[PDB]
């Protein structure tokens, strides 16, 4: 049956963590397709993916290939995926209750390299903002203090999703590696990680 | 994990009413006295085809209609670890929930008569402190905590 | 005010059926081809009671249930001053309303089915433009479209 | 019968503008639930009245006088009327979708004492301050300028509001004056105002 449905049998037929080093172009999309419908298909409890990409309109067409569901499902790019499931619901849980709730996403105006700075501004002046060397995040920090404080987000993550689907994980920080690493190594959750190694 | 009380007030033949559960729970007692009232208040608030017609004029106590239904139920969920029916709950609620009190856990029902239209309607909510209780989400005919209970009613 | 149109998708035997509507309509024709079909798409838009039950398998068109069902009503709104119903509609609504656009009105009706529940459930809309359809707001049994319209359905 | 009847007659069956010569307090919270009542027992249409107070004590006390109203009644302070039923819902409609939807109330950081200064920091920071002159009313002078533009915002409370019930207005502002004038003149609202006999 060749190498290609025998990378298939190995790609589907295999539960564990899978790292996949592939080419340009070669169909990542359609077998994201077949692994995340052999995953719903297999598992018969209540869990839930989150499928993780870094343009919306490749997620607006995987949840047009896949349709509407009642289990739950996330399709999204990263900075929804934080910005829904992590910081909004449980910031006031990790930073106490003096901090507020709702916040807007701009990131353009302010430029700040500081940590408790970046607190103070997201405390008084109610912006998020983000810093100002590009290889570092301050959201993906705060994620990362978020989880590594509260105990309520560590047990909606563990009890909500079992496989995050990542897609394109080579234009990714060191502070995102972390957090999922945070995710795998300590919430013991399985991960889905594609991507082409260099390439430009 | 674990049922712990109910607090009926303003019901059919309940003003105020406590009860510690567990699970596992037989009810008993004499004709005309009201154990079939204490399920229907379990179906208003945990079975969404008895809730969907609301609440009439002989729902409330002594006929009255000025005081205010409240059926509010109380969840353990001290096993996070062990249990599957803990992250079933969890995964539905996301918000409502602190670390202060994240062994605790409640869900409630108010609803007060409308005497124009001639129209109880019932509000759910849940949290896991009593004072700041948040409505529960949803949309359409359809809110969040249909997703997590499924009641079996069985009468022969 | 005035009634101007209404556009039914994916129900029972319309596919995709535009009707120029206004105040006293009269609907006839022949035996089994969708008379009282048009009048139970009214009672599913505006009508609590019928709207409380979802949408079956068979609601869907050649029971299909991959469509998605939608039901949108224009209002014409032209005459704000001396007609009534127009302040009954206008003082509800509150925030979907826009100047530019201030003589049209669109009320609509999505439904998608789930085929795991199998449940159809109904979720309605209100705008001023048929783009930016924002949810009709409420709390548990009752929204804000019920507090406009009555509907009396007379069948012998 | 007699004089007695006659003046309960004159005084409960009014339809008009109401101003009474009376003192703060001594009962006027009984006389005000009383014409509440009656108001809310004579009207059999689809409007609606509304109460400003403010204090929140007060506030809850009248909630717990009348108890229970399904008609849409709102009864509150002047901040969150001016907040929940004018700024609110017309912000979008008057100045664009550039302002944000949700907002809150945060004086004890900016100490701006211009409208110009006010209307770019509501624009580049969304939030708001407070003037350093103490008789100043920002938000007031905001719904005044937002009544004036838009036409669905004067169309909502013309459809509406009925009667709008005031008290304390020994502590007032003038362009909360100003913006009650604009909403007696022209959109047909009657004023209830209580008040002082000399000072206090
Ligand atoms: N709204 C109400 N206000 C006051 N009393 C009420 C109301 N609704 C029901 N009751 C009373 O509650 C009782 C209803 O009897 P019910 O059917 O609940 O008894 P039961 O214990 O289930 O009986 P059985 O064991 O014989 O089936 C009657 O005494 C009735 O008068
Ligand atoms: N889900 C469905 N899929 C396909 N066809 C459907 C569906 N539901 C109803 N129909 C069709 O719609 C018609 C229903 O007849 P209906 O009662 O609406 O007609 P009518 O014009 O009111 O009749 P009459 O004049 O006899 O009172 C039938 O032809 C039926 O086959
Ligand atoms: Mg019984
Ligand atoms: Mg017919």
């Amino acid at each position: 049956m060749i190498e290609d449905e025998m990378s298939r049998e190995q790609i589907i037929k295999d539960g564990g963590n899978i790292l996949v080093t592939a080419g340009a172009g070669s169909g990542k999309t359609t077998i994201l397709v077949s692994k995340i419908e052999a995953d719903l298909k297999e598992n018969k409890t209540h869990y839930s993916i989150a499928a993780v990409t870094f343009t919306n309109k490749a997620a607006k067409e995987i949840e047009g290939r896949l349709g509407y569901s009642s289990r739950g499902n996330f399709i999204g790019t990263n900075d929804g995926f934080v910005e829904s499931e992590i910081i909004r619901p449980f910031i006031k849980d990790a930073f106490g209750n003096d901090y507020p709730d709702n916040f807007t996403a701009e990131y353009f105006d302010n430029q700040f390299a500081s940590y408790d700075k970046g607190l103070q501004v997201l405390k008084y002046q109610n912006i998020l903002g983000t810093y100002s060397n590009p290889k570092k995040n301050f959201k993906f920090q705060l994620a990362l203090d978020i989880l590594k404080k509260s105990l309520v987000a560590r047990q909606y993550i563990f009890s909500k999703y079992f496989k995050i689907f990542i897609d394109e994980y080579q234009d990714s920080d060191k502070d995102m590696h972390n957090l999922f690493m945070y995710l795998k190594d300590q919430l013991k959750i399985k991960l889905f990680i594609v991507g082409d190694p260099k390439q430009s | 994990m674990k049922f712990s009380n109910i607090t009926i007030k303003n019901f059919r033949n309940f003003e105020k009413v406590n009860i510690n559960l567990d699970n596992k729970n037989v009810i008993f007692g004499m004709n005309d006295i009201g154990k079939t009232n204490f399920l229907y208040a379990l179906r208003f608030l945990l079975d969404k085809e008895i809730r969907k017609f609301g609440f009439n004029k002989s729902d409330y106590h002594k006929h009255d209609t000025s005081k205010k239904i409240e059926i509010i139920l109380t969840l353990d969920l001290s096993n996070y670890e062990k249990d599957e029916d803990t992250k079933k709950l969890i995964s539905v609620v996301k918000g409502a929930r602190t670390s202060a009190n994240a062994d605790v856990f409640y869900i409630a029902l108010e609803s007060k008569y409308d005497d124009k239209e001639l129209y109880g309607n019932i509000i759910l909510k849940w949290g896991s402190e009593l004072d700041n209780l948040i409505d529960i989400p949803g949309r359409g005919n359809i809110n969040a905590l249909d997703n997590v209970f499924k009641v079996i009613y069985i009468n022969p």
